[PDB]
Parts: C-alpha cells; sequence; structure tokens
C-alpha cells in the first residue's frame, strides 16, 4: 500500500508509457 | 485456446 | 476491449484474470490492492439471472499476465481463493447496483516489475478526479468486438461522461454508485470495455503524486461500443467503507 500504485516498469525507473500524457492532458 | 496452467494449482 | 491497442509489458501490474478451473477459461478481470486482496465485480461471481454462483474452488487468479492464453512460465503467478465477499446490498435483482466483490488469497503473492498494487482513492483524489471530460483507463482480455479475441492485454483510455448523458443513454436506473464512461458520437473517437472485461479496473493517474488509482470497476454495458451507449463503472470511493471494513475484520 505504502508503494501502490507506482508501477515498476514505469514510475519507478522515470519511463512513460506511450498513452498516459492523453490522461493528463485530460485534467483540466 | 488457453494453454494447460501446470496440475499443482488444480490440486 | 474494442478499439484499444496491446498494452506495454509492465503497463498495468496491478491487472488480474480470474480464471476458471474446469473448463479453464477467462471469467473476467479483476485488480490487486494488496498481497492478498483481489477486487472485482460482484456480478463476475454471482448472477442468479444466468445460474452463477462461483465459490472460491471453482476460480483461479491469475497476476502478472500479458498474453490472454500462453501459460507465462516465471512471470506470471496462479493464486487459490481463501474466500470471496460479496458487497451485502449488490443488486443483482434490477441494475447491478454495489457492483463490487472482494477476494482473500490462499497465501500472499511476491511483487516483481510485472505484479503490483494499484492504489484505492480517498475522498479528495475522487473529488478531484471524477469530473466530466477527465480520461481513465480501462484493461482486460475480453472480446474485440460485439459481435474476436486479443492475443495480450488490451488498453483504451476513456473520458468520463456527464452524469445526465449516462441516464439519458439508458432505461436502467442509475444511482451514485455507478459513474459512466466513454467518447460521444459526435467526438471521433471511440472505444469501450467488452465481454471478459468485465471486474477488471478503471484507473487514473493522479497529477498530484503521480500514483495509479482505481476509481472503477468495468461493471456493465449495453453491447460494446455503441454510439450513443457508454460504459458503467462501479464507484469504488463511494463503497470504499465496505472494502475497508472486509479487509479490516478479515
Ligand atoms: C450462492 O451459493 C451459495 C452456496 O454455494 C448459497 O449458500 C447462496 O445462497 C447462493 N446465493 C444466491 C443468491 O443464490
Ligand atoms: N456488456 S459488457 O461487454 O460486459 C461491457 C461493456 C462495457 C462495460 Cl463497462 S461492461
Ligand atoms: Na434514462
Ligand atoms: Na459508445
Amino acid at each position: 500500500e505504502a508503494d501502490c500504485g507506482l508501477r515498476p516498469l514505469f514510475e519507478k525507473k522515470s519511463l512513460e508509457d506511450k498513452t498516459e500524457r492523453e490522461l493528463l492532458e485530460s485534467y483540466i | 485456446d488457453f494453454e494447460e496452467i501446470p496440475e499443482e494449482y488444480l490440486q | 476491449i474494442v478499439e484499444g491497442s496491446d498494452a506495454e509489458i509492465g503497463m498495468s501490474p496491478w491487472q488480474v484474470m480470474l480464471f476458471r478451473k474446469s473448463p479453464q477459461e477467462l471469467l473476467c478481470g479483476a485488480s490487486l490492492i494488496s498481497d492478498r486482496w483481489v477486487l472485482t465485480a460482484a456480478h463476475c461471481l454471482l448472477y442468479p439471472p444466468w445460474d452463477k454462483n462461483f465459490t472460491e474452488n471453482d476460480l483461479l487468479v491469475r497476476i502478472g499476465k500479458h498474453s490472454r492464453t500462453r501459460y507465462e512460465r516465471n512471470i506470471e503467478k496462479i493464486s487459490m481463493l481463501e474466500k470471496i465477499y460479496i458487497h451485502p446490498r449488490y443488486n443483482w435483482r434490477e441494475n447491478l447496483d454495489r457492483d463490487i466483490a472482494l477476494m482473500k488469497l490462499k497465501k500472499p503473492v511476491a511483487f516483481s516489475d510485472y505484479i503490483h498494487p494499484v492504489c484505492l482513492p480517498d475522498r479528495e483524489t475522487a473529488a478531484s478526479l471524477l469530473q466530466a471530460g477527465y480520461k481513465g483507463r480501462v484493461t482486460g482480455w475480453g472480446n474485440l468486438k460485439e459481435t474476436g479475441q486479443p492475443s495480450v492485454l488490451q488498453v483504451v483510455n476513456l473520458p468520463i461522461v456527464e452524469r445526465p448523458v449516462c441516464k439519458d443513454s439508458t432505461r436502467i436506473r442509475i444511482t451514485d454508485n455507478m459513474f459512466c464512461a466513454g467518447y460521444k458520437p459526435d467526438e471521433g473517437k471511440r472505444g469501450d470495455a467488452c465481454e471478459g472485461d468485465s471486474g477488471g479496473p478503471f484507473v487514473m493517474k493522479s497529477p498530484f503524486n503521480n500514483r495509479w488509482y482505481q476509481m472503477g470497476i468495468v461493471s456493465w454495458g449495453e453491447g460494446c461500443d455503441r454510439d450513443g451507449k457508454y460504459g458503467f463503472y462501479t464507484h469504488v470511493f463511494r463503497l470504499k467503507k465496505w472494502i475497508q471494513k472486509v479487509i479490516d475484520q478479515f
């Protein structure tokens, strides 16, 4: 739980998946 | 079309 | 998932496959919320109109998967169920209100690059993110169209829809324990969950702390990816007090 929602192959490495930016851009 | 899983999980 | 794309490796490490032991088949999606607890839709386990009432020993959960049908040796982990908990006010008779269930695993699963839990929302993250137009992400191994099946886990991003539009799209009574998502006919993009995706997660990435939160559970729809229809999702935050009560008691 402390580490929840932080993906080993993405957030934990500071790598972005191919479409997460689409989500961020919608959070206006 | 599923590949058989190891028998240990069905025991 | 209709009109989605192949997931990247490790893109949804909380994704769980609910798997029937005999015959061996995909039943539903689900999500990992801790090393011993999996979240799904109640209708994936209990739906008397279709003579569905699965017990613990009927089912397995498969965690860390990418391929739909392959046994992913050295990657996926397969867990047996200790106990199923269905929301006591799950309304299977009418409209699938409170469509939520928890499954406790017999043994904790080891986390890995492919296996990791999603967060459940607090009140403030829910209030901030559950807004019309804001997009979440749905993942699953369900069918690629209403009327076929994917090689690997599929992913689609979909906007939350205004509650009046959700209500006006259907004759079903919509409750506060549901939200809907999908593009409108005039928006020129498409996508939906479909058969076999239900019980899986609708997630959003908080821009405040960069963590993924499970805001919804794939619950129901009328067809898949139909113009003017929307997918309906269990409102996880609204039911979180029940989740907490189960995990605290058991
Ligand atoms: C589901 O099955 C269990 C036993 O397998 C039974 O006790 C329970 O009443 C059933 N629920 C419904 C709604 O039929
Ligand atoms: N009816 S279904 O294919 O399970 C479905 C579509 C959209 C959902 Cl949300 S659940
Ligand atoms: Na209506
Ligand atoms: Na639609």
